[PDB]
């Protein structure tokens, strides 16, 4: 009836108070053209798309994506240039991500004009935004004009790459940013010989500018520009501009050089990486900023093996070393936890002997710094070097650090290891340990600050949650026995605390035999505290079932049945039975 | 209290149900129009 | 007394019954409009 | 895809939600219009016959939906693919899918070209028909009066038959069902077919073995009466309808006399007089008190019916005696009944004899124990007012009027005030002051507190019948009169009265004559009348104006409120906060 015609009915859903749901009849769109079909879709539907529109950021992001797919509930590619005077609307609104989510439809409908109607209506579109008072209909034109040049006739090739260059000496730094980073996406469409003569030019002028925001996204484009030119015309034109934006003022373009680095490094060869780059890596690494500097060390092992493999060595240990042997003191805790993720692959680059020689100082240095991210990230990577040194050569060198660590001063540094201790027991394997470590555990067990016990017995229970029960009752199991037994009765009780923690891990029959034998012998001892944690223990174990024994427990435990051993005592034999 | 700051978040909870509830009812009013809108449609078309 | 507090909670329990009710139903209106849309198409091209 | 307008359906079906498969029916027609109309008849009318079962009420939106159809098929020349799945439907054991299915049937009926009703459908109502469980009976009962019409003589004698063996089939259930649609039926049939076979199925149903049957016949009979003519009324109707008003169940003898002046409008006004007349008196003395009930709630209409040659003579011979014996009834429903119409006899015996004959059981009437027989003779009085003048009709009113309002009783007293005002609104205004306005004055000194509510809240219903003025000349000087009394009670009164009649009498009226009375009585000795002084201020207050009050009131409220006795202060206080301040 006349309140079915798709147009009253989009009217009377757009009337809604709600903004969901008007959004959700925009975002339907598709459905009231597909009901007018193409003929009233063009007669009425646009037209009212295109002038009478004026709502928040929401429906008009959807009406940008509706339009973008209208092509054939439109008429076909024949009638496709009628979506574009409302996304041209759309493509100057106040909201970034609406023009945004226009010139990406409008971008999509361009494949869709034909030559013929490209050169008569979509490009008179681009020419009215790329001269639109205010800007935003400016940087609207900047990402249309890579989509339509090449199948375009010539002579509109040259006025295109005309307004283009207008755009690039625009007032406002906001076009020019625009411009700057479409310059890349527009090269790629340009013919060779213009590339050198309208590209270039430009390119140096905007890495030349005031602002630095527009001089950043120049060099970005940089790297497209570079894969665009052949290695011999490259060093003339993009290197002058390169190593002085290189050396620009500006932490954020030198930022922008070594983000990235690894990039224009392929896009320029190896040979002009040999000559002028790598110096430039170097005092990037030397650079005043820190966060500069971190994003140079992140780039150093795609760097190093990216390099020409003849001076590829020569070059690593003469100039990329020693800026590695002073980063990995440097000040700032992200510089070298940066270093630390990546520094490790610069091992099997290298060799067995020149990783020796040169490269297990810097990882052992790097193992002892304070930072837990340093740290973790050196043991990480762990792998990448046990590959090529070997279990016993690496075990072999880093036991002095971890030994030097670990009876280092500060207690906060020896539970900074003792925290590390078994993921760094992931790498050096069940093997490769025993030696004087299983003595640094045992030598934790005894040591003064209460922390460091209480990690180092909870560290002997992840220790055997890794190994086994079979290697726990090997190698660990004799040593915590003999502890309980001696003059100093606190070692008693440690010992007991440490019985307690590893019982949760090994099934009945291991915990039984060897744990109750000697836990019932240092329990006669004459010092009351050593028997209330006895009782105290034997409860906590009770619970791994012992059932046959579990009575032969209650029995001597009423024996032992000095106010506070009965307390305990009286407490376990309630619980368990 | 203990007893009273949960009906207060109760009394709030019914609070957004009922607002979201009016939204979803008028919307399904526009979704059968356009169903009657589609039907229509098509009773045209086949003429 | 507070017995305001069961019956809260029985607004509550319908409250989300009818919100899980109406848009499963939403579902179904959805599929429809989608089966006449197809229905429409062919018509249109033969 | 599945997008397909099939599997769309079956998908929606299988959706456990009771209201999502509901509608999911209910918009069924969208459906087959995806389909179009070839895929319609060919698809999915068959999956919705052999092969859909749900709860009842999908069944019925189903059978709601089906009717409808028509078109989404093809128009008329294919109107009968719809048979199939309702035939199902129509044979279902729940009742209202039946009905609905049988209601779509009889709407796509007329819809058939007469080929396709001989075609499909009547062989359809003959299956359903000869069905072996009676659903189908019933179903088939309701399909008749909508074919026969457009269809061959032989397939019209084929019909015939078959109801003929439906009104004769062993089920009560579905010789109901016949008996229900015996006169829908006859009134589509050729005379000499009802003369035929009509009448005869009418006497056989109207005396069968239940009583549900022979009520069902005689309720279409009145649809009988009328499609013979006079003569043949007689020899046909009457046995059967004689032999209805006199059966053993109450029910059927209820039906006789519910549809009794349909039957003598039906039935002509000769053998009204020969045969209704004694079949009413029989029924004015039934033994089952309903029967009464109707038979007098039927009586002014039945004798504004009859021959106008004899009204006068048979309404004094045989029918008022049994109305004068109707009035001292012992069912009260009985009475209340004869009430409500026993006035709409005057207008047709006249001046003279209404009140020779009707004024006696009028008044006894209104000497009834009931408020709802005193009331329904009350209630309609303007038909008897103006048939027998104002001053003869109150000739006979005062000496029951007062009779009651001067009674020994206590709620007979009550009883009358309820309907003062209504007596009064009709039946005079100069009536009212002369004799009946002592009644409401003395009403107000009654020694029970019930009385005296029911006559203050009465002033305001008589005012508002007669007028401020009228109130202002006969009420309000004996209001203010009473205030002068000992007996603080009546005291009291006239301030209740004062605050009723401060709400009809505007402005002016209450602040001339009632403020400085209201004034007065706050220097009054007894308590409560000075805190009722306060409570009838502020009752007044909203009506008056700022500038009386201010000067007037606020000052008396305030010396109210310091009275060493609490009720006072209270009630001149919450006066003065509702008011002045």
């Amino acid at each position: 009836f006349d309140s079915l015609y798709p147009i009253a009915v989009l009217i009377d859903e757009l009337r809604n108070e709600d903004v969901q749901l008007r959004l959700n009849s925009i975002k339907k769109l598709s459905t009231i053209a597909l009901a007018l079909g193409v003929e009233r879709t063009r007669s009425e539907l646009l037209p009212f798309l295109t002038d009478t529109i004026y709502d928040e950021d929401e429906v008009l992001l959807a009406l940008a994506e509706q339009l973008g797919t209208f092509t054939t509930l439109v008429g076909g590619p024949e009638y496709v240039h009628c979506l574009l005077p409302p996304l041209e609307s759309l493509a100057t609104v106040e909201e970034t991500v609406v023009r945004d989510k226009a010139v990406e439809s409008l971008r999509a409908i361009s494949h869709e004009h034909s030559p013929s109607d490209l050169e008569a209506h979509f490009v008179p579109l681009v020419k009215r935004l790329a001269g639109g008072d205010w800007f935003t209909s400016r940087t609207s034109a900047c990402g249309l004009f890579s989509v339509c040049y090449p199948r375009v006739s010539s002579a509109v090739k040259a006025e295109l790459r005309q307004y283009f260059r207008n755009l690039c000496s625009d007032d406002t730094p906001m076009v020019r940013r625009a411009a700057a980073s479409k310059l890349g996406e527009f090269a790629k469409v340009l013919e060779l010989d213009n590339v050198k003569s309208e590209i270039i030019p430009m390119f140096s002028n905007l890495a030349s500018d005031e602002q630095d925001s527009v001089r950043l996204l120049a060099v970005e484009a940089c790297v497209n520009i570079a894969q665009l030119l052949p290695q011999e015309d490259l060093e003339a034109l993009v290197m002058p501009t390169l190593r002085q934006a290189a050396e620009d003022k500006s932490w954020r373009v030198r930022y922008m050089v070594a983000d990235k680095f690894t990039e224009l490094q392929k896009a320029v060869g190896p040979e002009i990486t040999k000559t002028d780059l790598v110096p430039a890596f170097q005092n990037l690494m030397k650079d005043c900023e820190a966060e500069v500097r971190a994003a140079a060390s992140h780039k150093v092992k795609e760097f190093c093996e990216n390099l020409s493999a003849d001076c590829r060595e020569n070059v690593i240990m003469s100039q990329i070393l020693p800026c590695i042997k002073e980063l990995v003191s440097d000040a700032n805790q992200h510089v070298k936890s940066a270093l630390a993720s990546v520094i490790m692959g610069l091992s099997p680059i290298l060799g067995k002997d020149n990783t020796i020689e040169h490269l297990l100082p810097l990882f052992l240095a790097q193992l002892k710094d304070e930072c837990p991210e340093v740290r973790l990230n050196i043991i990480s990577n762990l792998d990448c070097v046990n590959e090529v040194i070997g279990i016993r050569q690496l075990s072999q060198s880093l036991l002095p650090a971890i030994v030097e660590l670990a009876e280092d001063a500060k207690w906060r540094v020896r539970l900074a290891i003792i925290e590390y201790m078994p993921l760094l027991a992931g790498q050096l394997g069940v093997e490769f340990f025993d030696e004087k470590l299983n003595s640094l555990c045992m030598a934790w067990l005894v040591d003064h600050v209460y922390a460091i016990r209480e990690a180092a017995t909870s560290n002997l229970k992840k220790l055997v949650e890794k190994f086994g029960k079979e290697w726990a009752h090997a190698t660990i199991i004799p040593k915590v026995l003999a502890m309980s037994g001696d003059p100093n009765y606190l070692h008693r009780m440690t010992t007991l605390f440490c019985i307690n923690v590893l019982s949760e891990v090994c099934g009945q029959d291991i915990t039984t035999k060897h744990m109750l034998p000697t836990v019932l012998r240092m329990a006669g001892d004459p010092v009351a505290n050593v028997r209330f944690n006895v009782a105290k223990s034997l409860q906590k174990i009770g619970p791994i079932l012992d059932n046959s024994t579990l009575q032969s427990e209650v029995k001597p435990i009423l024996e032992k049945l000095d106010v506070d051993v009965k307390y305990f005592a009286q407490e376990a034999l309630t619980v368990l039975s | 209290m203990d007893w009273e700051v949960e009906r207060a978040e109760l009394q709030a909870r019914i609070a957004f149900l009922q607002g979201e509830r009016k939204g979803q009812e008028n919307l399904k009013k526009d979704l059968v129009r356009r169903i009657k809108m589609l039907e229509y449609a098509l009773k045209q078309e086949r003429a």
